[PDB]
C-alpha cells in the first residue's frame, strides 16, 4: 500500500451578509 | 464510477432528508437512513473498494461549515466523488471515500 | 379611514421590503385607523418579506433608534408617522 | 419528541384553548371593566397595573398560549405520523412476540417458573404495547391530521392474541412458581432431617 | 424627573433585563435633550450591554404584534413613554 | 471484501426552537 | 488504536483551534489544517492502515449538523471514528477512518 500527497476536496459555505447599526431614528412630528 | 456514486448519493439524500419538515427525533434518523442507503449503494455496486461515506446532514442557519476529507492512498486505485444537495431550510451533503484494499 | 401615502423619505431597506411595508400600511389604513394594528400589519409583512424575526413600531411623537440588520428597517411614513419596520432577527 | 408525547401535547393544547376561550372572554371583560374604572378614574393601584393592567396580563397569557398552540400544531403532524407507523409496527411485533412466548415460554427445568413468567410477561407486554401504540397512533392522527389505523384492525387482533397468550404465560409462571416453592423446599430440606 | 417605573400590566421577562432597560431609557432621556438622541443613547447602551444590535420602543404611541421571546419581553408604560421592549434573538 | 459489522454514529448539534410566549398587552397612546 | 486516534484528534484540535471561533475566510483552512494534523498523527503512529481523516469546522449559530461516517470496513481490524469537538463557537465535527490494508 503506497500512500502519497494529493489534493482534497475544497468545499465550504460562504457566510451571510448583515450590518448591525444603532442609527438614530424618529418619526416625523406634525401638530 | 464517480458520477454513479454522486447520483446514488443525491438520490439517497433526497429519499432520506430531502427538503421536507425535519424533526428533532427525525433529523438524526434521516441522516442515519442516508448513511445506510449510501452503504447499500456501495455494497450493491460490487466495486472492490472499501468506501467510506461521510453523510453530512445540517440545518440552514447561516453558519459556516467545511467538511473536507483527506485520505492516504494512491490515485490509481482510490478516488472521491462530490455531490451537492440543498434544501429549503436544511441540507444533505454526501461525500464517499472509495479506498481499495 | 386613512389614505396611506407612503412618504418613505428614508426607507433604510431594499425596494421589495419598502414596497411590502407600503402595501401593508395601505391595506391597514384602509381597513382601520388603528396605529397599533397598522404597525402589526407592517410587522407581519416584514416577517413575510425578510424572514424571522421582524417587527414594526408606529407612533406620533416617538423616539426609537432603528437597530437591526441592514436592508431590514422598512421605514415608510404615512404622512409623518414613520412606521419603522426594523427587523431585529 | 415522542409520538405519544406529541399527541398528549396536542390534546393538552386543545383543552387549553377550550378553557382559554372563556379565559380570554373574562380577560377582555376585565379589560373593559378596568377601562370603565378609568372612565370613573378607578385605575388599579400602581403596584399592579389597572384593571386594564389585569387585561394586559391576560392578553400576555393568551399570546403565550397561542404560541404554545402553534408549536403543538406544528409538532402534531410529525407526532401523528410517527404514532401511526410505530402503532402498525408495534402491533405486528406484539402479535408475533405474544405468539412466540405462549408457544415457547421459559420452560427449563431448574428455576423454570421465573423464566416462563418472564417470557409470558414479555409476550403480553409486547401485545399490550402494540395495542396501545395503535391506539395512540389513531388518537394522534385524529388530533393532529395524521393517517393511522388506530381501529381494531389485524394489528389490533394480533395484539389481542398476543395479550391473551401473555396472560396464559403469566398464569403459567404463577402456577409454576407456586409448585417450585414446594419443590425447592423439598430439595433444600436437610437430607438427615 | 419622570419615573420610568413599571406597573404589573404585562411582565414576563428577566428582572435584570427590565431594570437595565428602564435605567438606560430614563438616563438617556435625561441626558439627551433630543428624543432621537436619547433613543440613540439607549440603543448604544443596550447594544453595549446585551450585545449588538436590537431596537426598542419608547414613545407616546406604541403597539405591535410579534412572537416575543421570554426573558427580554414586556409591555408596560415607563413613565411618559410606553415600555414595550422585546428582544427576539 | 465482506464488510464486517459496522454502523454510523450520529451526534448532531442541538437546533434552535421558537418560544412564541408573547406578552401581549394594552399599550395606549398618550390621551 | 481507536482511543489513541481519538486522543490524537483531540490534541490536534486543541493545538490548531481548541476553543476559539472561526472566520468566513479561515473555516475551510482550519478544517484542512485539522485534517492534515490528524493524517500526520495517523502516519506517525505506524499502524498499518491507509489513513482517512475528515475535519469539519462548524459555527455555533443554530446549525445542527449530523456528523457520521458509514464505511464497509471490518469491525475487528478497521474502523471509522466520528465525534464533535466542543468549543466556544466552533463545534468541530470531524470523522476519521482507519482501514488496514
Amino acid at each position: 500500500i503506497k500512500l502519497g500527497m494529493a489534493k482534497i476536496t475544497q468545499v465550504d459555505f460562504p457566510p451571510r451578509e448583515i450590518v448591525t447599526y444603532t442609527k438614530e431614528t424618529q418619526t416625523p412630528v406634525m401638530a | 464510477v464517480v458520477d454513479e456514486v454522486s447520483n446514488i448519493v443525491k438520490e439517497a439524500i433526497e429519499s432520506a432528508i430531502g427538503g421536507n419538515a425535519y424533526q428533532h427525533s427525525k433529523v438524526n434518523q434521516w441522516t442515519t437512513n442516508v448513511v445506510e442507503q449510501t452503504l447499500s449503494q456501495l455494497t450493491k455496486l460490487g466495486k472492490p473498494f472499501k468506501y467510506i461515506v461521510t453523510c453530512v446532514i445540517m440545518q440552514k442557519n447561516g453558519a459556516g461549515l467545511h467538511t473536507a476529507s483527506s485520505c492516504f492512498w494512491d490515485s490509481s486505485t482510490d478516488g472521491s466523488c462530490t455531490v451537492r444537495w440543498e434544501n429549503k431550510t436544511m441540507y444533505c451533503i454526501v461525500s464517499a471515500f472509495g479506498l481499495s484494499i | 379611514m386613512c389614505d396611506r401615502k407612503a412618504v418613505i423619505k428614508n426607507a433604510d431597506m431594499s425596494e421589495e421590503m419598502q414596497q411590502d411595508s407600503v402595501e401593508c400600511a395601505t391595506q391597514a389604513l384602509e381597513k382601520y385607523n388603528i396605529e397599533k394594528d397598522i404597525a402589526a400589519h407592517i410587522k407581519k409583512e416584514f416577517d413575510k418579506k425578510y424572514n424571522p424575526t421582524w417587527h414594526c413600531i408606529v407612533g406620533r411623537n416617538f423616539g426609537s433608534y432603528v437597530t437591526h440588520e441592514t436592508k431590514h428597517f422598512i421605514y415608510f411614513y404615512l404622512g409623518q408617522v414613520a412606521i419603522l419596520l426594523f427587523k431585529s432577527g | 419528541a415522542s409520538t405519544s408525547d406529541a399527541v398528549t401535547f396536542i390534546t393538552y393544547v386543545q383543552s387549553l384553548k377550550r378553557k382559554i376561550k372563556q379565559f380570554e372572554k373574562q380577560v377582555e371583560l376585565y379589560r373593559n371593566g378596568q377601562r370603565l374604572l378609568e372612565k370613573q378614574r378607578f385605575q388599579f393601584p400602581p403596584s399592579w397595573l389597572y384593571i386594564d393592567n389585569i387585561e394586559g396580563e391576560w392578553g400576555a397569557f393568551n399570546d403565550i398560549m397561542r404560541r404554545k398552540d402553534s408549536a403543538i400544531q406544528q409538532q402534531v403532524a410529525n407526532l401523528q405520523m410517527k404514532i401511526v407507523q410505530e402503532d402498525r409496527a408495534v402491533e405486528s411485533r406484539t402479535t408475533d412476540l405474544l405468539t412466540d412466548w405462549e408457544k415457547t415460554k421459559p420452560v427449563t427445568g431448574n428455576l423454570r417458573p421465573e423464566e416462563a413468567l418472564q417470557a409470558l410477561t414479555i409476550y403480553e407486554g409486547k401485545f399490550g404495547r402494540l395495542k396501545d401504540d395503535r391506539e395512540k397512533c389513531a388518537k394522534a392522527k385524529e388530533a393532529l391530521e395524521l393517517t393511522d389505523t388506530g381501529l381494531l384492525s389485524g394489528s389490533e387482533e394480533r395484539v389481542q392474541v398476543a395479550l391473551e397468550e401473555l396472560q396464559d404465560l403469566k398464569g403459567v409462571w404463577s402456577e409454576l412458581s407456586k409448585v417450585w416453592e414446594q419443590i425447592d423446599q423439598m430439595k433444600e430440606q436437610p437430607w438427615v432431617s
